[PDB]
């Protein structure tokens, strides 16, 4: 009953944010914050009154909440919203950086700073909603609405540094890609429904009636792979990831539209919760093949991060190698892997907002983002360089940090299934913390390379200060206690994992 | 015995302040804060002791958390203590403690004095969790914060860049043994459903009983882990350049926390070594090797840093070979010896830089008893204890009992490979003291000076660890060989010293005409950068990952993808061409078409 609100506050604030702007230019930040607020305040009521942590599971479905309204009656197609733990923590994750997003966008008081407050709140509740639908075609209008505000959001209130040609260029590759993926997705979806119709005779959307859908292998295998090429496509997966730099480096350079609609794991989750469960044995002989593309996601990836000299590329280039990991999660049906998944996604979310929300404000003190032109800025700047080194030591999967809680269960479950998939993965940690080491001595230890470099810095103000301590200690409470999580998250995990074992 | 959270919470109470001080608090306060973090939990440490010791030595379990809970999988953060952790817990925390009241007289005027002190206290709280779990998850925990410690302390000094790249390589070779340990983890949880090491102690042999083959392999890769920290064959490539830190963050690493972890991950999962038996020989050999090649590479270092560092090498060789004999007892007996006279070496050869000008060659200084003859004294006994200098010394004693315990058990060859590491570690000691020392000329320090000049005597050796009922007694050897192996190692120490000072305290004649000839030259060349695994490792490891990284670095992947863009580009333009403007063309296209359609239409028909 709440999850309508759950994504319409979202849509009405940025409205509102547009609206508010001939009351001052100054309002429509207040709005947004206000919004987000708000969002994120119904989804920890939503976990308050869940009761996630004595849920036991019971098969799919299984939901915590649920609302159904009839849209397209025609093709059975409703406005059909369900939340369980895994859906409640990844809402609860997109309002928190949705709250984080416009807080680091403040300080933006241009003449149009309505429509930019209007994109993030629209991007915002697409991503709710894209965790919260269980009818198949509200998923996927979800999964493509959420790209226009991205698409124009990178290519108007980009980075003002380069010129209009590469944001435009950098907005269309991501638009492109993502939005052929879902279309993809979109003839998968259609393929199914047809299918059932054919089995049974009546036209339905919902997830719940797809899940017992009888097919021939090669059927199901057709219909898994399109799912899985638009979820590979916004994971990222090797070779269909070359948008996702191109993407952040051409984004508001504060770094709302990386935390607000690319830092939040719709991919890992849809893989989850539809892939598996409508196509299992589709998915078990497709494991090897998926498993070997996130092994060559980590280590392409962070290859790629250590080849970067610009750090938001590295970034970048390191949320690869990571959802290389969560993809090697996913297709082992092991409970240990899945929730150590489940983990991974939140640490990289919380870790990779904290880097780009750093960098975003060195790129602020020193105008400039080669590391070539930096270097010895512990010195010059008062609290960043200890921050981005606490998060380079997050994204390394230092122990005390969520992240290494993520993969560390995640390789425990795949050796518990696939021992040499795992050990090249753990060689992937080490390549891990060679590029977290490299971009640490490249930007703030060592010698001023350039002018820039070697002048005192303004230090972070109060509220920038605020939100990267923020995300610190939530780093640090969930490497050290995140039993809350697991807790969270374990009924619906344990559900899809039985549901994918016990029908293959 | 309660407060046995307090020896992690007062280092990490300290690291927090003085991190988030940011430098804005005096020298005096940062001090204050740093080394009395250390000193309350040594005091903490020695009230544990004496509560440990007040029960008849009974292990006390204090858990305070479950760490992870998914299905089987049940990680607690728990903190066990018997007589193996409350050695390591007193070792770490007095020698820590020492080593900062040193570093808090040593450090100052330096910048970052606080940043050090957080550091040192993080990195005290780390070893302390290391050596508190009860589990080998929590245990990786403190393993990873010590790696990680580490690397922020030796490149302490960040703004040149050779110490950022040798804590980047102390960084990456201890995740490499570290990824090894992850195996052994992931291994020993997919076998016996447990990390906890009593546990794992219980449940293996039930386990194991049809084949062995799995215990092999996690007790192989835990090997692996311990001499990646340790720093033994073959990832010991890191300690020689991790010498380019400040000097108390050597004594840290060398004596107290940083190698002393591998050898105390073997001794505590000892009863799943005891079920490999080959693995343990492994141990002991590994022992050996390493101690052999750090002992002569130490021969030919012209730095007393890295003498100081191949001869901890060696020191920790000889800990892994009584480790590989089933000497457990000697093992943590000279670790904990070591910890004293290494301690002492390093932070007397920090006094020495910071006395003689900035650091030297061990050539261009000469004759530095007479300037500087206290902390001549201490690089004396710390010599002498390092050389097992008999009677006067706990490293004779410690030495002593790791050559009778592989003497008593029949491995005869790596008690053959100790004494000669002996006659060895005699030699480069004193051809150091005697180089540095003897020739011509060219309170807040002084009391952990005193307290590791006089535990390095035999007052160290008075002090026994309670590790009865932790781990297996050695077998005794009969009193007339022990006896005459006592003679033999004094022996043998006492002749090495004797050449030593032949060697080089008056005109090196034979000593330059051996270094000076061919394959003299050639045997100091290959010695002298530690029998080329560096040469080794940069050329199999370090330049393949720099040839990739340069023929990745423009996403091929991307391009590839890339293509049918370029291919939807020509295909346009091509088809652009059809768009001349002529009408007659255009009607010419319609009949085109028109026999086209027709045509099709008359072949499908
Ligand atoms: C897993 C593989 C199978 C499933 C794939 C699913 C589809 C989604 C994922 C793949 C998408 C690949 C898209 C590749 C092009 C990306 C867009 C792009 O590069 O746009 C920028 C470019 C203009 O920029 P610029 O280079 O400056 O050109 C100026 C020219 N004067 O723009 C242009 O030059 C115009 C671009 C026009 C559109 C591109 C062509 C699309 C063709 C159909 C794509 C569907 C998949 C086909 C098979 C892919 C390979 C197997
Ligand atoms: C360029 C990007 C887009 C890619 C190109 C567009 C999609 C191409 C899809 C090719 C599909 C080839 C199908 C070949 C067999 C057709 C004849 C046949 O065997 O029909 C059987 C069955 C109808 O008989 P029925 O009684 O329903 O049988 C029960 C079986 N379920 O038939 C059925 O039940 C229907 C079977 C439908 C199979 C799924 C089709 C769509 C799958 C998702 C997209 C394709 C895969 C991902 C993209 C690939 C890379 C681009
Ligand atoms: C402008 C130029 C550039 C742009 C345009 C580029 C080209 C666009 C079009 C690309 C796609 C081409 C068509 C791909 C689908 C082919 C489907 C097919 O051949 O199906 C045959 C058969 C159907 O199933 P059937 O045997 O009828 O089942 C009943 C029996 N149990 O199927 C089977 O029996 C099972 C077959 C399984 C595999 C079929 C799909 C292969 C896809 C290859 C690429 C993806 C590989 C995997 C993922 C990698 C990572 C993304
Ligand atoms: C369980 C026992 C331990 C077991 C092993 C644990 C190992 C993993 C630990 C993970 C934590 C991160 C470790 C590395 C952090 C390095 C931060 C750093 O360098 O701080 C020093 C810096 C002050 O240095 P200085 O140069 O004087 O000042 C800068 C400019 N003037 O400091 C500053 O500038 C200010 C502080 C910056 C951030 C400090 C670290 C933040 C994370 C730890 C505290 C989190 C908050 C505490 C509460 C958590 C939730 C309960
Ligand atoms: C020893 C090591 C202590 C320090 C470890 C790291 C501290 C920083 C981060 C802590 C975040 C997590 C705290 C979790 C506390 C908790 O939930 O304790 C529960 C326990 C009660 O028992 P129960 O609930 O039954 O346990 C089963 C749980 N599934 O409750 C208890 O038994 C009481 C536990 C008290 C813990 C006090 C810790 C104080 C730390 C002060 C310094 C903080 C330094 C921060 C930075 C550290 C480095 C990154
Ligand atoms: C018999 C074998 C037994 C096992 C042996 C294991 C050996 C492990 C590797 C030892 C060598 C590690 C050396 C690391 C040096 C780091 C410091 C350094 O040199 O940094 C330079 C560079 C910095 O990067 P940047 O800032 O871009 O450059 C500035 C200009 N210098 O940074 C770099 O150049 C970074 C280079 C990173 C190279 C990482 C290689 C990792 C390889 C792991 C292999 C594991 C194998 C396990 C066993 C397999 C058996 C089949
Ligand atoms: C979605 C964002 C998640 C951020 C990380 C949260 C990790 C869990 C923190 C829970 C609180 C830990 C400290 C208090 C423990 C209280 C224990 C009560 C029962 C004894």
């Amino acid at each position: 009953m709440l999850l309508p609100w759950l994504i319409l506050i979202p849509f009405i604030g940025g409205f509102l944010c547009w609206q508010t702007e001939r009351f001052g230019v100054k309002v429509p930040r207040w709005i947004a914050l206000i919004t987000m607020g708000l969002t994120l305040a119904l989804s920890l009521q939503l976990w308050l009154q869940g009761g996630y942590s004595l849920t036991q599971s019971a098969g799919i479905p299984q939901w915590q909440s649920e609302f159904d309204m009839p849209w397209i009656p025609r093709f059975g197609i409703s406005i059909h919203l369900a939340i369980d733990g895994l859906s409640l923590l990844m809402v609860v994750l997109t309002g928190l950086l949705g709250v984080l997003a416009v807080l680091c966008s403040w300080k933006e008081i241009e003449k149009y700073q309505g429509f930019f407050h209007l994109n993030l709140m629209w991007i915002l509740g697409g991503v709710i909603g894209v965790f919260l639908a269980i009818d198949m075609f509200l998923f996927f209008f979800f999964w493509e609405m959420m790209l226009v505000p991205m698409y124009f959001l990178i290519a108007l209130w980009g980075h003002k540094a380069s010129d209009g040609k590469t944001r435009i260029t950098a907005a269309t590759k991501f638009f492109i890609y993502t939005q052929a993926s879902g279309l993809v997705m979109l003839i998968a979806i259609l393929a199914l429904v047809f299918v059932h119709y054919n089995a049974t005779g009546v036209w339905t959307f919902n997830y719940e009636e797809l899940l017992n859908t009888p097919m021939s292998s090669g059927v199901e295998y057709l219909l898994m792979l399109g799912f899985f090429i638009a979820f590979a496509v916004k994971m990222p997966v090797v070779p269909l990831h070359g948008w996702l730099p191109d993407a952040h480096s051409q984004a508001p350079t504060a770094g709302s539209v990386d935390l607000a609609g690319i830092l939040l794991k719709t991919a890992a989750y849809g893989l989850l919760r539809f892939s598996l469960p409508l196509f299992p044995n589709a998915s078990a002989e497709f494991a090897p093949i998926a498993m070997w593309l996130g092994v060559i996601g980590i280590f392409y990836g962070a290859w790629m991060a250590f080849a970067q000299t610009d750090i938001k590329r590295l970034i970048a280039y390191t949320s690869v190698s990571h959802m290389g990991f969560v993809l090697i999660a996913i297709y082992t049906g092991s409970q240990l892997a899945y929730q150590g998944a489940v983990i991974q996604m939140i640490a990289h979310g919380l870790s990779a907002a904290g880097l780009f929300i750093l960098c975003g404000q060195l790129y602020e003190r020193i105008h400039t983002r080669d590391m070539r032109m930096m270097g010895g800025l512990w010195s010059k700047m008062k609290w960043l360089p200890a921050l981005s080194l606490f998060f380079a030591v997050a994204t390394l999967g230092m122990p005390g940090t969520g992240n290494f809680v993520g993969e560390f269960m995640i390789l425990f479950g795949s050796f518990q299934v696939v021992p040499v998939i795992t050990v090249i993965s753990t060689f992937g940690l080490v390549f891990a913390s060679v590029y977290s080491l490299a971009m640490l001595h490249r930007a703030y230890f060592g010698k001023a390379k350039s002018q820039i470099a070697s002048q005192e810095l303004p230090g972070m103000s109060l509220r920038e200060l605020f939100m990267i301590l923020l995300l610190v200690v939530l780093l640090v409470l969930l490497g050290f206690y995140p039993q809350p999580i697991l807790d969270t998250s374990h009924s619906a995990i344990g559900n899809i994992q039985q549901w994918f074992v016990n029908s293959v | 015995m309660n407060m046995l959270a307090l020896t992690i919470i007062l280092p990490l109470i300290g690291f927090v302040l003085l991190a988030f001080s940011r430098g804005r608090w005096s020298e005096n306060v940062s001090a204050i804060v740093g080394v009395g973090s250390v000193g309350l939990a040594a005091l903490v440490t020695a009230f544990i002791g004496v509560d440990f010791f007040a029960n008849g030595e009974q292990t006390y379990s204090q858990p305070l958390w479950t760490w992870m809970s998914v299905g089987d999988f049940n990680i607690g953060f728990n903190l066990v203590l018997d007589g193996l952790s409350l050695t390591m817990l007193s070792v770490v925390t007095g020698v820590g403690f020492l080593i900062h009241m040193y570093a808090s007289w040593y450090m100052r005027g330096e910048e970052g004095y606080s940043r050090f002190f957080a550091y040192t206290n993080l990195f005290i709280a780390s070893m302390v969790v290391l050596v508190l779990a009860d589990n080998l998850l929590l245990m990786y925990l403190g393993w990873e914060g010590v790696g990680l410690c580490s690397y922020l302390l030796i490149g302490f000094y960040y703004t040149d860049p050779k110490n950022g790249a040798a804590a980047m390589k102390a960084f990456v070779v201890t995740r490499v043994g570290d990824v090894f340990l992850a195996f052994a983890l992931f291994i020993l949880y997919n076998e016996l459903g447990t990390l906890n090491f009593r546990e794992m102690v219980e449940l293996a042999p039930a386990h194991f009983a049809d084949g062995n083959n799995m215990l092999m392999w996690a007790t192989l890769m835990l090997l692996g882990g311990a001499v990646g920290k340790s720093a033994q064959l073959p990832l010991q490539t890191w300690l020689a350049d991790a010498m380019a830190g400040p000097t108390p963050v050597s004594a840290l690493i060398h004596a107290a926390t940083m190698v002393t972890a591998g050898v105390y991950l073997i001794a505590r999962t000892h009863g799943l070594f005891l079920m490999t038996p080959e693995v343990l020989h492994l141990v002991g050999i590994v022992g050996a090797v390493t101690l052999l090649l750090a002992g002569f590479a130490a021969l030919v270092q012209t730095d007393i840093k890295r003498v100081l560092a191949y001869s901890t090498m060696s020191q920790i060789g000889y800990m892994f070979l009584a480790l590989g004999v089933q000497a457990w007892d000697a093992a943590i007996f000279h670790l904990m010896t070591h910890a004293f006279f290494k301690a002492l070496l390093f932070l007397a050869s920090g006094s020495v830089i910071l006395a003689c000008h900035h650091e030297q060659n061990i050539f261009k200084m000469g004759g530095l008893r007479k300037s500087i003859p206290l902390v001549y004294l201490c690089f004396l006994v710390g010599g002498a204890a390092l050389s097992a200098l008999p009677l006067v010394t706990a490293g004779f004693f410690s030495k002593d009992e790791i050559l009778a315990g592989a003497m008593a058990n029949g491995h005869i060859n790596l008690m053959v490979a100790g004494l000669v590491g002996a006659f060895m570690t005699s030699l480069y000691t004193f051809r150091m003291i005697f180089i540095v020392f003897h020739g011509k000329e060219q309170v807040t320090h002084s009391l952990p000076l005193i307290v590791l000049l006089i535990l390095s005597t035999f007052v160290g050796a008075l002090i026994v660890p309670p590790l009865q009922g932790v781990l297996p007694q050695t077998t005794e050897l009969a009193h007339g060989s022990m006896l005459t192996l006592e003679i033999t190692s004094g022996v043998v120490a006492v002749v090495g010293i004797l050449l030593a000072a032949w060697l080089w305290l008056g005109k090196r004649t034979l000593v330059t005409s051996i270094a000076n000839s061919a394959p003299g030259r050639l045997l100091g060349t290959w010695w002298y950068n530690a029998w080329g695994f560096d040469w080794l490792y940069d050329k199999v490891f370090v330049k393949p990952f720099l040839g990739i990284a340069w023929l990745l670095k423009r996403d091929p992947l991307n391009s590839m993808m890339n293509i049918p863009a370029v291919l939807s580009r020509f295909a346009g333009k091509g088809l652009l061409l059809s768009e001349n403007g002529y009408l007659r063309w255009y009607v010419a296209s319609m009949s085109i078409g028109a026999v086209v359609v027709l045509a099709l239409l008359m072949v499908l028909r």
